[PDB]
Order: C-alpha cells, then sequence, then structure tokens
C-alpha cells in the first residue's frame, strides 16, 4: 500500500540512484523504475561461518539509508562532492553578478 | 530569464498565455500548521537530496561527455562516408566508359 | 568612446575610420562629441560592454 | 625538429606489453570473461541484474 | 466472420461481408467522420460536382493548348474555386483534377471554418454551437452545418450578441460591457 | 499542334513524352502497365492475337 | 432532450477490428560476440579443419581440376572434414542431368554431411545461419555474394578456388 | 550479512531479484528456516499476523541454470506449477533451486546414479515433498519408465559423452511434445580433442538428429569456462 | 450571488470600470466617495450623470468606479461615462425596459457621449 | 598534421583586462561575445514569435478552460500556486478536524 | 433495407455496413441464402442480382 510505500520509498530512492553512492562502484545502465510488487526482506547470514560477513548486532539497522548514514567514508564523499557541485553550479549566477556591479560601484 | 512585457502578454491567445504564478505574502493557515520533523529525519532529508544531486549531476556529465565522443563520431564518419562516395561515383563512370 | 583622441581636431581627421572591440565587434567613428574633448560617438554591429576596449589598427 | 614521440616507442617489446594490456581489458567490454570462478564467498553480482537482457544466440 | 481455416481461406478468397468493392474503401465514410457529416448524402452530393469539376477540366485540357478560350475558361474556373475557397492556390491547372476533391469542399463548411478559427475546439463542438443558434455569418443567423463559406465571407463569422459563449469569453478576459448586452 | 482536338491531343502527347523519356528512364520505370487481372489481360491477349 | 450533433453510425475503418487490416490488436536480445574470438582472431579453431562446401565451389574444382580433400589438405596444410549440407546436396541435383559429375563427385565417402532442418534449399542462408551461430567452420565458396557475407561476418575463414588450387584467407595460421 | 534487500519478480516466473547494493538471484524457499548447502537466505514478513517467509540465493558459480538465467536466456522452460525431469541431480544443489522454483504445485523428478548423492536427494526430499528422487542411470530410463509419467521439460546435468543420447531417450520417453529440453554441456567432459564451438556444434547436430529443435544456446562464460546452456523444444514432429 | 452589473467609460487613455449592484445608495470612486473626485472644478461633469435623472434611482443601487489611466479631465470624462452607462444597463436587466430607455433618452438629450466615445481618429482629407 | 612542425601550431594566450580598467571585471573576447549574442537572439526570436501571436488572437476564440482559468484585474493570467488538485479553500469541518 | 432511393446493408446492431449504388430505386428486396443473391426490383424497370459474399 501506499503507508508502506511511504516507509520505504527513501531506501527505494537510494536503489534507484546506486549508480553514485560509492565513486568506484559503477552499474551497468538500467533505469529501475519502482516495481508494482515488491518485498523488503533481510539477509539471514547463518550460524555457520563467522566473522566475514557477519554484520554484529550492535550495528544491525532497519533500512538501507541508517547504513549509508552511519558509513563516515560515504558521510566525507557526499559532503565533499556536494560542496564542489554547489560551487559549480553557483559559479557565475546572481552573488557573482551583484559583486561585479559592486565592484564597478565601489570608485 | 526571457521578460516577456505585460502588453504583449495580456493580448495573448489562450493557449500562449503564459502561466506565472505570483508569489506568497500571508503566513497562511496550512503553511503555519504543517509539521516537519527534525533530527535523524533532517539529517535523512539532508542525506537523500545529496544522494540525489550527485546522482543528476554524475548523469548529466556522463551525458554531456556523450554528446562530445558522438559529435566527433560523426564527423569522422561523415568523412569515412565522403570519401566511399566519391569512390562509388568514379567506379560507377568506370563501368559505364568500359560498357 | 572615451580616450584614444586628445581632440576634436583629431578625430575629424579621425572621422569615418572603422574600429573593432576586443570581442570583434567591428564599428565606425561618426562624430567628435562637443565638450569632452577626445570623446567620440561611434556605431557598432550590436551592443558592446563597458569591459571593453576599441581598437584603431593604424600603420 | 622531431615531433614528440613515445616512451613506449623507444622499446618494440613494452609498446606490445602495453598494447597487449590494452586489448584485454577491451576484451571484458565485448564478451564476459572468464575471470578464475568464485574469489571468497559469494557476494552477489556487485554491478547490476537485468531482467529485460537476454544475451543468448538464437538459432536461425 | 468467424476466421476461417486455412482451406477455408483458400477456398473462397474473395468473400468479404464489410468492405466491397463498390464502397469504394469506405471514403464517403471516411471523409464525413473527418469533418462530422450529418447526413448521409453530402459525399456523394459533393462527389457530383466534383465530378463536373473535373469533366471539365478534362474536356478543356483536351483543347490545343494555346488557344484562348481554353486559357480564358481554365484561368476563369481556377480563379472561381479559389475565390470561393476549394481551391488552395490558383497557380497550376493540375489543380483542377488533383486538388479538387469533396474533402476540399468539405473543409469549407461553417463547422471546420469554425474550428479552424479557434472559433470552437473541435468540430464536433462547432456542429453543437452551430446548431444550437450561436454563429451568425455576416447579420442573420447561420443555423444549419453544411452551410459553405467562401473567402471573403469568412471575415463575418462571428457569434450572435447576446450569446453565453460571447458572454463567457468576454468575462473571461473580463472585458464584459453590460451595456452592449454582452 | 494548335489544332488537334481532344483523344488525338492526349494519345498524341502521351506518345511524344514516353518516346522522349524512353532514352535515359529505366525500361522498368518507363512503360508500366495498367495493372489488369490474369484470367481477362490473358483473354484480351489471345483475342488480340486472334 | 435529445443529443446534438447526430450522426448516422458506420463502420471505422480505422478502428474496426471486424475487418482484415485491423487485425493487428519487452524483452531485447543483443547475442554476445563468441568466447571462441579475440578482436577477430577465432584463437578456438584448431586442426582438424571442417569446412562447408557449395555448389559453385565444386563445379570451380571439377573446372580446375582440383581434389576435393587433397586440395583442402595442400591449402591448409592440415587435416580436412569436408561437409556437403543437404540443401547443398539438393542444389546439385536440381542442376539437372549436366552436373551428373558434379553430383556424383560430391557423392564420396570422404566427404561427411551435414543434415539441414529447415524448408527450401537457400544453401546460402542456411550456410550463413550455422556458420555466425557457431564459429567452428571454414566456409569454401566462389558466390561473390556469399563471399561478402562471409569476410564480412568475422571470425570466419574463407577458402575459394584460384588458379589451379584453393586459396584460404581469414585463416591465421597457414604456414 | 545482516543488510535489507528489496526482493522484486524477475522475469523468469518463480525467480525473483533482491536488489541492494549488489542484487542477486533468488527464489522462494520451500523449506524454510535452513539451508541446503549453505547459501544465504533472506526472510521477509509478509501479510492472522504477517508470517515470515524466506528466500534463498541462487549461486552462479555453484549452479549452470542459475548461471544461465542470470546471464540471460530468452525461455526457461522450468515454471511454477511444472514438472521437470533432472537428470544428473548431482547432489541436492541445483535440484533444491528447480524445486522451488517449479513450486508446490508442481514435481521434479531428481534423478541420480551414485548412492552417497542419494541418500543426500533423499534427506532432502523429506522437507521438500515436491521432489522424487530415483536413484538409477539415466542410460537406461526403463530402469524407471514405471515411477515417472508425461514430465513437461527435461534439464540435464550429466557430465558423460553419450550425453545426447541420455536425452533423447529420456525425453521420448516421458517428454510431452513442444516440452522444453534445457542442456548443460561441458566441452571438456564431452571430448578435448577439439574445441569448443566444434563440440557445441556437434551437440547441437546431435538434439535435431533426434528431432530436439534448438531454440538458443548461452556460452556461461563469466562463471565457466567452456560451457554452454542450449534450450531447446521436444518438437516431434516438423522441425522445418 | 448579487444582481451585478459591470461597464467601461474611456476617453483618451484614461478608462473607468463601474461595477453596479443592488444596495443601500452609495457611489465610490477609487474606493473614496464621488464628492472627493479632484480637480473639483468637474466634479459637476462627475455629478450630472445623477442630477440629469435623480438620485431616487441610485437610492437602491451601490456603484463603485475604478479609474486608471490618462489625466485629469479625461478621468472625470471616464467616470461619468461609465456611471452613466451602468445604471442603463443596471436599470436594462433588473428594473424595467421603460425605465432603461427613459434614462437612454435623458442621457442622450443632455448628450450621448455620456454613453458613446468618440473613438477613432483622423481624418486623411 | 602533414606537414606542420609541432612548435608552428604553438599555443598562444590569451590577455586579461587591463589593470587600470579593472573595475569593470574580465574584458571579453569573441567566445563570451558569441555567448552572448546568440542567446539575445533567441530570446528576440521568442518575442518576436509572441508579439505576432498577439497581433492574430482572434477574439471570437472560446475553449472549454476558459470557465475554469480566470484574469486578474491588470489583465493578465491567474495562476492557482496551489495543487489545481486540490482546493485552496477548505471546508468548516475539515478545519474542525485539522484544528 | 431499401431506403429513398439506394439500398443500404446494415450489421446486427444497426451500423451502416453498405450504401449500394446500384439498385437506384427498390421497393422490393428478397434474399436467395443458397445461392447468397439480394434480388432488388422497384420503381425502375431492372432486377438486379447481388451477391452478398464476394460483393
Ligand atoms: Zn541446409
Amino acid at each position: 500500500d501506499d503507508n508502506m510505500r511511504r516507509e520505504v520509498q527513501r531506501d527505494l530512492l537510494l536503489i534507484k540512484h546506486r549508480a553514485a553512492l560509492d565513486p568506484k562502484r559503477h552499474y551497468k545502465k538500467q533505469r529501475w523504475e519502482v516495481p508494482e510488487r515488491f518485498a523488503i526482506g533481510t539477509i539471514i547470514e547463518d550460524k555457520s561461518e563467522f566473522y566475514s560477513s557477519r554484520m554484529n548486532r550492535k550495528e544491525r539497522k532497519s533500512t538501507i539509508l541508517e547504513t549509508l548514514m552511519g558509513d563516515e567514508a560515504s558521510n566525507k564523499y557526499f559532503k565533499r562532492k556536494y560542496n564542489e557541485i554547489q560551487e559549480k553550479s553557483t559559479s557565475g549566477r546572481k552573488a557573482h553578478y551583484k559583486k561585479m556591479k559592486e565592484m564597478r560601484k565601489k570608485r | 530569464g526571457l521578460k516577456v512585457p505585460k502588453a504583449v502578454q495580456k493580448e495573448l491567445p489562450f493557449k500562449s498565455q503564459i502561466h506565472q504564478m505570483k508569489p506568497q505574502k500571508k503566513k497562511t493557515y496550512m503553511a503555519k500548521r504543517a509539521v516537519v520533523l527534525g533530527g535523524d529525519e533532517k539529517k535523512a532529508r539532508s542525506f537523500i537530496q545529496k544522494v540525489l544531486t550527485i546522482s543528476k549531476a554524475k548523469d548529466s556529465k556522463r551525458k554531456e561527455q556523450k554528446a562530445s565522443q558522438r559529435k566527433e563520431r560523426l564527423k569522422k564518419l561523415a568523412k569515412m562516408e565522403e570519401e566511399k562516395s566519391q569512390r562509388d561515383k568514379e567506379k560507377k563512370k568506370e563501368y559505364f566508359a568500359q560498357n | 568612446i572615451k580616450d584614444m583622441f586628445s581632440s576634436a581636431m583629431e578625430v575629424a581627421r579621425f572621422e569615418g575610420a572603422q574600429i573593432k572591440t576586443v570581442s570583434g565587434i567591428r564599428g565606425e567613428i561618426k562624430r567628435a562629441l562637443s565638450k569632452p574633448e577626445g570623446h567620440y560617438r561611434a556605431a557598432f554591429e550590436d551592443k558592446i560592454l563597458m569591459s571593453d576596449i576599441v581598437i584603431l589598427r593604424s600603420w | 625538429l622531431t615531433p614528440k614521440r613515445n616512451k613506449d616507442n623507444r622499446n618494440s617489446r613494452v609498446k606490445k606489453r602495453k598494447k597487449y594490456q590494452k586489448a584485454q581489458k577491451k576484451l571484458k567490454s565485448v564478451r564476459a570473461v572468464y575471470s578464475g570462478g568464485q574469489s571468497g564467498v559469494y557476494e552477489g553480482e556487485k554491478t547490476g541484474i537485468k531482467k529485460g537482457l537476454t544475451r543468448s544466440v538464437k538459432f536461425k | 466472420v468467424r476466421k476461417l481455416k486455412h482451406h477455408e481461406q483458400k477456398l473462397l478468397k474473395k468473400v468479404d461481408f464489410l468492405e466491397w468493392k463498390q464502397d469504394q474503401g469506405h471514403r464517403d465514410t471516411q471523409v464525413m467522420r473527418t469533418y462530422h457529416i450529418q447526413n448521409r448524402e453530402d459525399y456523394h452530393k459533393y462527389n457530383r460536382i466534383c465530378g463536373d469539376i473535373r469533366r471539365l477540366a478534362n474536356k478543356l485540357s483536351l483543347l490545343p493548348p494555346t488557344d484562348p478560350f481554353r486559357r480564358k475558361h481554365e484561368q476563369l474556373l481556377l480563379d472561381k474555386l479559389y475565390a470561393m475557397g476549394v481551391l488552395t492556390t490558383k497557380s497550376k491547372i493540375s489543380d483542377l483534377e488533383n486538388k479538387v476533391t469533396v474533402s476540399a469542399i468539405c473543409r469549407r463548411r461553417l463547422p471546420v471554418i469554425m474550428h479552424r478559427l479557434k472559433m470552437a475546439e473541435t468540430i464536433q463542438d462547432a456542429v453543437k454551437f452551430i446548431e444550437q443558434g450561436h454563429v451568425r455569418v455576416g447579420p442573420n443567423l447561420i443555423n444549419d452545418p453544411a452551410y459553405l463559406v467562401t473567402r471573403n465571407m469568412e471575415d463575418y463569422v462571428t457569434w450572435v450578441d447576446n450569446s453565453k459563449i460571447k458572454k463567457t469569453l468576454l468575462r473571461y478576459r473580463n472585458q464584459i460591457d453590460d451595456f452592449d448586452f454582452s | 499542334d494548335d489544332q488537334v482536338i481532344g483523344k488525338a491531343r492526349s494519345r498524341t502527347l502521351e506518345m511524344r513524352l514516353n518516346r522522349l523519356s524512353r532514352v535515359n528512364g529505366h525500361q522498368d520505370k518507363i512503360n508500366k502497365l495498367e495493372k489488369v487481372p490474369m484470367h481477362i489481360r490473358r483473354g484480351m491477349i489471345d483475342k488480340h492475337v486472334k | 432532450t435529445r443529443k446534438f450533433g447526430l450522426v448516422k453510425r458506420t463502420l471505422n475503418t480505422k478502428k474496426d477490428q471486424r475487418l482484415k487490416k485491423n487485425q493487428e490488436n519487452l524483452t531485447r536480445n543483443i547475442p554476445q560476440v563468441s568466447s571462441a574470438l579475440f578482436f577477430q582472431y577465432n584463437q578456438a579453431i584448431k586442426p582438424p579443419y571442417q569446412v562447408l562446401i557449395d555448389t559453385n565451389f565444386i563445379n570451380f574444382s571439377i573446372q580446375k581440376k582440383v581434389d576435393i580433400v587433397r586440395g583442402m589438405m595442400d591449402c591448409l596444410l592440415a587435416k580436412c572434414n569436408p561437409l556437403i549440407t543437404d540443401c547443398v546436396m539438393a542444389e546439385l541435383e536440381k542442376l539437372g542431368p549436366k552436373y551428373r559429375i558434379a553430383l556424383k563427385l560430391a557423392r564420396d565417402p570422404r566427404i561427411k554431411r551435414l543434415s539441414c532442418s529447415h524448408k527450401g534449399t537457400y544453401a546460402d542462408d542456411c550456410l550463413v545461419h550455422r556458420v555466425l551461430q557457431h564459429k567452428c567452420y571454414i566456409v569454401a565458396t566462389n558466390d561473390a555474394g556469399l563471399k561478402q557475407r562471409i569476410r564480412k561476418i568475422p571470425g570466419i575463414p574463407l577458402m575459394s578456388v584460384g588458379g589451379h588450387a584453393y586459396v584460404i584467407e581469414k585463416l591465421p595460421d597457414v604456414f | 550479512g545482516g543488510a535489507k534487500v528489496v526482493i522484486e519478480p524477475h522475469r523468469h516466473a518463480g525467480v525473483y531479484i533482491a536488489r541492494g547494493k549488489e542484487d542477486l538471484l533468488v527464489t522462494k524457499n520451500m523449506a524454510p528456516g535452513e539451508s541446503v548447502y549453505g547459501e544465504k537466505r533472506i526472510s521477509v514478513e509478509e501479510p492472522v499476523p504477517p508470517t515470515k517467509v524466506e528466500y534463498r540465493v541462487w549461486n552462479p558459480f555453484r549452479s549452470k541454470l542459475a548461471a544461465g538465467i542470470m546471464g540471460g536466456l530468452d525461455e526457461l522452460f522450468i515454471a511454477p506449477g511444472k514438472k521437470v525431469l533432472y537428470l544428473g541431480a548431482a547432489s541436492g544443489t541445483s535440484v533444491s533451486h528447480v524445486s522451488d522454483v517449479v513450486g508446490p504445485e508442481g514435481v521434479v523428478y531428481a534423478v541420480e546414479f551414485s548412492h552417497r548423492p542419494g541418500r543426500e536427494l533423499i534427506s532432502m526430499a523429506k522437507k521438500r515433498p515436491n521432489i522424487i528422487p530415483i536413484i538409477e542411470d539415466a542410460r537406461h530410463p526403463q530402469k524407471y519408465r514405471m515411477l515417472i509419467g508425461m514430465v513437461d521439460c527435461v534439464f540435464a546435468d550429466v557430465a558423460q559423452p553419450d550425453q545426447a543420447r541420455i536425452i533423447a531417450l529420456n525425453s521420448h520417453m516421458f517428454l510431452k511434445d513442444q516440452g522444453g529440453v534445457v542442456i548443460s554441456i561441458k566441452a571438456n567432459c564431452i571430448d578435448s580433442t577439439v574445441d569448443a564451438e566444434t563440440v557445441f556444434a556437434r551437440e547441437v547436430q546431435k538434439l535435431r538428429e533426434e528431432r530436439i529443435k534448438p531454440l538458443e544456446q548461452l556460452t556461461l562464460e563469466p562463471y565457466e569456462r567452456d560451457h554452454c546452456i542450449v534450450v531447446g523444444r521436444y518438437m516431434r514432429s516438423g522441425l522445418k | 450571488a448579487v444582481p451585478s452589473v459591470q461597464t467601461f467609460g474611456k476617453k483618451k487613455s484614461a478608462t473607468a470600470v463601474a461595477h453596479v449592484k443592488a444596495g443601500k445608495g452609495l457611489i465610490k470612486v477609487n474606493g473614496s466617495p464621488i464628492t472627493l473626485v479632484e480637480p473639483e472644478i468637474l466634479r459637476f461633469k462627475v455629478y450630472e450623470p445623477l442630477l440629469l435623472v435623480g438620485l431616487d434611482k441610485f437610492s437602491n443601487i451601490d456603484i463603485r468606479v475604478r479609474v486608471t489611466g490618462g489625466g485629469h479631465v479625461s478621468q472625470v470624462y471616464a467616470i461619468r461615462q461609465a456611471i452613466a452607462k451602468g445604471l442603463v444597463a443596471y436599470h436594462q436587466k433588473y428594473v424595467d425596459e421603460q425605465s432603461k430607455n427613459e434614462l437612454k433618452k435623458a442621457f442622450t438629450s443632455y448628450d450621448r457621449t455620456l454613453l458613446i466615445a468618440d473613438s477613432r481618429r483622423p481624418e486623411p482629407k | 598534421a602533414k606537414l606542420v612542425h609541432d612548435v608552428q601550431k604553438k599555443q598562444h594566450r590569451e590577455r586579461s583586462q587591463l589593470t587600470s580598467r579593472s573595475r569593470y571585471g574580465f574584458l571579453e573576447k569573441h567566445k563570451d561575445y558569441v555567448k552572448r549574442a546568440q542567446d539575445f537572439h533567441r530570446k528576440q526570436s521568442t518575442l518576436k514569435v509572441l508579439r505576432e501571436k498577439a497581433k492574430e488572437r482572434n477574439p471570437d476564440e472560446y475553449y472549454h478552460a476558459m470557465h475554469s482559468r480566470k484574469t486578474d484585474a491588470k489583465g493578465l493570467l491567474i495562476s492557482s500556486r496551489h495543487g489545481d488538485e486540490e482546493d485552496e479553500s477548505l471546508s468548516m469541518d475539515q478545519v474542525k478536524l485539522l484544528k | 433495407v431499401a431506403q429513398k432511393k439506394y439500398t443500404f446493408i446494415y450489421d446486427h446492431e444497426g451500423t451502416e455496413l453498405h450504401r449500394l449504388k446500384q439498385h437506384i430505386e427498390a421497393r422490393h428486396l428478397d434474399f436467395l441464402p443458397y445461392h447468397y443473391l439480394l434480388v432488388t426490383a422497384g420503381e425502375t424497370g431492372w432486377l438486379k442480382y447481388h451477391d452478398v459474399s464476394t460483393g
């Protein structure tokens, strides 16, 4: 229902925009609109092998978004990449225009 | 942006009329009512925004780079097709000149 | 245009000459203005900017 | 008055070492190359799964 | 009618219960669907006049190419059909065989003129409006859809005054002056 | 010409245009036959040969 | 309280599915390039080669007096297995009683023979399909059109009667 | 390892994709609560309360059929109501995945000849009731012609040089007309003196000689060197 | 929901929109009353649609005029035109046609430029 | 480069604004001017198109959407900034529930 | 149906299938069911047999 789509609506956005989560992962080009019938499930790593794929009890979370937010290297990359996209996008638009005008005006 | 004058845009046809909506000056009740969540929710909002703009700027970089790729492939492809068509229109004249 | 000439006699000597900005906007000097001395009126291909320099290539 | 030339062109062996490495990096693009099997735990497909594409040769 | 099997479709190929050869591909139906023509016999009433124009155009092109009778009557018929609006260009005389067409006479009808003048959103809306008696050409109210509007007579296609449609377009732009009733 | 009335004029002009266009035009494109069905074109040919 | 713009209902040739031209009421497929191939090398074929013959290759062999298996062997310097598809055999039989010599030289126990499974006897279609499916075949042919098809599809060596012996082109290990 | 994925239905009916940051080929679990060969599982809570149903990751480096699925096959005939005759059910590795793709309303006949794999097959077919384990040689289908009737797809993961004869015998006995024939051909186990394309061409020719029309072949190259899946249908009259 | 009527009065570039509806009798030009319309020597040019027909026609209706454009005298001519033809249109639509054409006769006997402007000019002699 | 030297196809560097004339920042050169001029020309082209449509309005133009759509006092187009699937004013019992 | 002049042919729900340009003024129609022939006569002195299947 829409009541559950309004709870998993963020990690579906993360899976849609997989390609810009890690700068080294580089998926194959699909579109992936939200499928009509899906189900959100949790991986059971069993009690046979330890320590390799094991995410412990102290760091298991409830979405993909909390894991990506708990990752501190991804936070470094997202903040840095967002600041450089920001200062590229505000490169010559309006603060530049009015500081050029104030440069003309000051003398 | 394109600033179409008011004297022109009041005298436009019905299909060509420009939907320009005025800003809101009154603190309306739904805006003063509506709740926003804080802390973990505002950093989730910040995170989703950063992820979505990184995805959109990466896609724009990729499609601009593909545009720069395919215009020069168009250039070399048109040169090779012009050389080919020159060779065809001289081989046809050879064929008919022999026959 | 402000200062490539020192007098209206000089501009009168150079009337009709083709100038251009550094943007390659071609132009022509038309008439010396009266009260500021080396200042003149030129006409260009379109609207030049305040951050330009006009050029009279002579030899 | 020579053009700028290549350090890899100064050796005939190193040039073919580095245009074969380029070739077998391009071969991963056209085919799918058997890399050597499953390395560790099966992590997943790591690049995506397309449910619409079928890359199989149909007969006649 | 039952999607014949292979032996039946091979054994009776010319059987068709809908499309016949005398139908001419249902083009009366096709252009009366395009231009929303009420009665069944308007296509053929126009087809007689297109056949008159093309019969005269044949019999007039069969004259020698330089005599002034042929040139005068070809130019005179070309001028008359352009002024009426069936022909869209009075330049070449091959229009008198090729471009003379029931669809051209049907594009000159009153709802199609209306829809091209943006006076109604579709040809069926224009039919409904001039059936409801909103449209006058000149001073006098025109009531039937089949009315053919020549080139000089399409400058006077307006709405009647005291029309609710005229009132709502004036009040949409709030240029409604209630002194002259709209 | 300037004195030749109808069917003679149409077929005369058509014959002249065919004879002019048969040089440079293609032989599969200059003389297109009218589409006639098989069992009546063959009967047309048989009666004409008779 | 009638409706306006009333019309007579006729049939719609654009819409009505009862008539025949309106009886016309995704998964892509990009076939991968073969793992037998390097860029254009075909690194996987190895002697004993197997060579698909067609009818003009047989006719030119008999016109130039080359044996089939011995001409193949001293062309490639390898052991060859020549293959007559049933459509090439059908084409040789359809060539008539002028080509009896060619037909009963194609009837040779040293020339093995495949079994094509399709309708019609178009040997060029059959050879092109079964070679671009598998890339383990040499195509021996002298048709200009079939030679152009085969040398446009990559990794397929092409053999042809030229002069007084067979020649081979897209096989990069001949000496 | 404790992460969260989204399950999504594949193009093929009965199999699914779990999208995360690496996406997994996944099937529903017919025997929930245990793994068969140590694969990982996904437990969804689908909505009396919601029930925890679970899913199993299909490993393409340990399954030729999963390598074929995620290389991209246009049509598997293993479908959610069908009957599959698995030949060479070498353990319960791929037979479990075929079993729960086929579902509770369909049957998988798992034919194997060795006996310790047969013991593991029977202990797996306890908790998967839609598996009929048949411990018999597939080279003699008459020795178990009484236990199986009218399958819809044959899958052949045998690795013997008389493969095409085994496939033809089992198809002529138990496959129905226009049913599925999925073959996993291993070039080196058929014969190693010729190359892989020669042995694949010969095996496809053998199939059409035994009147199984091949529709499709796939090399399944990143997971297995010199393998193939050939998907055909049992035409029985008119490959033409 | 209310019976209301909108008319227009124009001179050179002034234009005045008058809304007339049923009410208590208030006549308001640009929000301010009618007794504030400057230049105060043409206030009787504004008044004469009222004094020509009596205030008992205006005792039951309220008019409001919005005047833009123009100058002083063009605005008072736009105001008087808008008021006059608005009273005529109200008595047409919501009162009887006999009072309608009595109002038209009175305004037309005073000057028909209360009701019809002189609009498109010049003459090319 | 068939008969050209690499010391001949060098890189000519471009000059900066004079430091005396520095408050008018960035002396613009021909690439900057063409970026200016073609922007001006495309905006004048769409202004000319809109002026021609205003000249050819045809005031007997009825649409059905000119019942819902309406016009402010100056004559321009009112575009409601909320919804067009919502309603701006909400009923009394809706206000009761929200409050 | 034989109308004012032309004979028309309608389908089951009443959409017009055919307007026959021959059969100029019918007053009497009758179908021949074993031969699939619509026979037409009327104010003209003409009798017209029209094959319904071929057309
Ligand atoms: Zn064949």
